[PDB]
């Protein structure tokens, strides 16, 4: 019996971090587009004046 | 007798590396397990088998200058040697014949980092605190970062866009590599909580934990996840040591982020589980301090590389 | 037919007034079960009849013996050793009868004598033997006792280690997904990070227009 749990809460744990992995990438690509925006918005701003 | 589980194949649990003639500054496992890259403080490279009779089949001679810190490239053939003769060189393991020696860096080289993802790049952070990125097909340098401050240890993450350097200036840095295409770019990450200078980079085997040992005596785990607390800071771990030597005193992980294990400059070779933050192993049986430890890439094997010109090579039991 | 359905109970300890709800549930899940027999011996094998069809011996045995009305001793009357009554006593033919209990009773009493001085003679260091051989079947069956424990003992003790062996990682594997739980939180807000970002942008096409 105990075998058997360790690797049936052992991948899912695996899964649930492999969530974590594409969740943290999407935090990547989020706050790059974010400091790409505060980019945008400097520039505009300089631009205007 | 005794008959205490053997865990390699090794002939004996605990193999010692003779046949350099200088300190041993960086050693390096294969990607595949069955070789030994040890750079020696007498400008030489010895390349050992890990079984059936630890042969060194090879020595490589080209720098003029202690080889201060080996790695392998991600496909096992081809070394990265990096010197103080300010020269780091790219050599074919099977061959004995140097591939591409760039010596763009003014002072000794004291840290380099290949890419395990990617292409065949390598980050090398020498004295004149400029952290410089390298390609391998272009013969001009890619990238050229400068702090103010001489880079002790740099390493290359995981997923291959930012590097870690860290120095005496009391804080290791990341940096982002194509956010800067400009000569003087400003830090991206500033892991604060050594006390001094850092001396040894390794970067976890999930890419989302970097390892930095410390002249503050202390072993630091800090996270990289770009979504972290306001303190990256997670563990601290104590018992090593750092002297008047001053020496590259490295990290390493285990192949399974189990264990991590530190060269000390109190001639032990320490072994922590990262879990639990305590001393696994305290192995002594080296004469001058403990440069950088090698976690075998398979089976727990642990081989460490000291300044007594010899390499202990040995297997984990509990 | 099930296969190891378990969870290991050196590890997880029943709770006090966890009895009377896992009581309950045992006990509604008894309700509508699908087939309740309480009889369900009907899928365990036959117990059999009696098997002696070749004996009427032990046949007629066990039919008065279920009805326990036992058998009467034996022949205690005629054992009072006594000559014919009144209404025997004129026929000689009941003497005859009378010659067999006597006689029979007579050399009982003989050969019974003779038993018992033999043994008295004799028989001491026979019961002598006997009562240490049933001393050493008694302490050979504590023997048996020591040993099984023993080994039982030593059984449960390794089923103790191998359930801690266990637990611990469970344990650790269930605080990792509560961490992982925490962590998926962390992207909640990422996502809000997104509704942010995207809330941003929706500026820049203000001035691209303006």
């Amino acid at each position: 019996a105990a075998p058997e749990r360790l690797e049936a809460l052992g991948e899912l744990v695996d899964a649930t971090k492999r969530r974590e992995v594409d969740l943290q990438e999407r935090f990547k690509a989020l706050t790059r587009r974010r400091d790409e925006l505060a980019a945008a918005l400097a520039q505009k701003r300089a631009a205007a004046s | 007798k005794e008959g205490i589980t053997r865990t390699s194949n090794l002939s004996a649990p605990i193999i010692q590396l003779s046949g350099h003639a200088g300190e041993v500054f960086s050693m390096r496992f294969s990607p595949d397990g069955q070789c030994i890259a040890s750079g020696s403080f007498d400008k030489t490279i010895f390349l050992w088998r890990t079984y059936d009779e630890n042969e060194n089949y090879n020595v490589i001679a080209g720098h003029r200058n202690a080889v201060l810190e080996v790695h392998w490239f991600t496909d096992g053939e081809a070394l990265l040697s990096c010197s103080a003769d300010k020269t780091a060189r790219c050599w074919d393991a099977e061959t004995g014949a140097p591939i591409k020696k760039m010596g763009e860096h003014t002072a000794v080289v004291n840290s380099c980092c290949p890419l395990r993802r990617g292409a065949k790049v390598f980050v090398t952070g020498a004295d004149d605190s400029t952290v410089k990125v390298w390609d391998m097909r272009v013969k001009k340098s890619v990238h050229t970062l400068r702090s103010e401050f001489p880079v002790c240890a740099v390493a290359f993450a995981d997923a291959g866009d930012q590097v870690y350097s860290g120095g005496v200036d009391n804080a290791i840095k990341v940096w982002d590599l194509r956010r800067g295409g400009g000569a003087d770019v400003e830090p991206s990450m500033l892991l604060k909580g050594h006390s001094d200078s850092v001396t040894g980079l390794r970067v976890s085997p999930d890419g989302g934990h970097l390892l930095s040992n410390a002249m503050d005596n202390t072993l630091r785990e800090w996270d990289v996840r770009p979504y972290a607390p306001p303190n990256r800071c997670t563990k601290v771990f104590t018992g090593h040591m750092h002297n008047f030597e001053k020496n590259l005193l490295r990290c390493d992980y285990a192949a399974d982020g189990s264990k991590v294990a530190c060269g000390s400059a109190d001639r032990m070779v320490y072994i922590w589980d990262t879990s639990t933050r305590k001393l696994l192993y305290k192995l002594p049986g080296h004469s001058g301090s403990v440069n950088e430890v090698v976690f075998h890439s398979k089976e727990p094997i642990v081989a460490s590389a000291s300044s007594d010109k010899t390499i202990f090579l040995g297997e984990l039991t509990q | 037919n099930e296969h190891l359905v378990d969870a290991l109970p050196y590890v997880d300890s029943v709770p006090p007034e966890l009895k009377p709800h896992v009581e309950a549930l045992i006990e509604e899940e008894k309700r509508r079960s699908t087939k309740l027999p309480s009889d369900y011996l009907r899928e365990m094998p036959s117990v059999r009849a009696p098997k002696f069809d070749d004996h009427p011996v032990l046949k007629t045995e066990y039919e008065r013996v279920r009805n326990k009305e036992p058998m009467a001793p034996l022949d205690s009357v005629r054992y009072r050793l006594e000559p014919p009554p009144q209404a025997r006593r004129g026929d000689v033919g009941a003497w005859k009868s009378s010659l067999d209990n006597a006689a029979a009773q007579l050399e009982h009493q003989h050969l019974r004598i003779l038993n018992q001085e033999l043994l008295l003679k004799y028989g001491d260091k026979a019961w002598r033997a006997q009562v240490a051989l049933d001393e050493a079947a008694v302490r050979g069956l504590e023997a048996q006792l020591a040993a099984l424990r023993k080994e039982t003992d030593g059984l449960n003790r390794e089923r103790k280690l191998q359930q801690h062996a266990a637990g611990s990682e469970l344990s650790k594997l269930e605080r990792q997904y509560l961490s992982q739980v925490r962590k998926n939180a962390d992207i909640e807000r990422a996502c809000d990070r997104l509704e942010d970002a995207v809330a941003a942008m929706e500026a820049e096409l203000d001035t691209h227009i303006r």
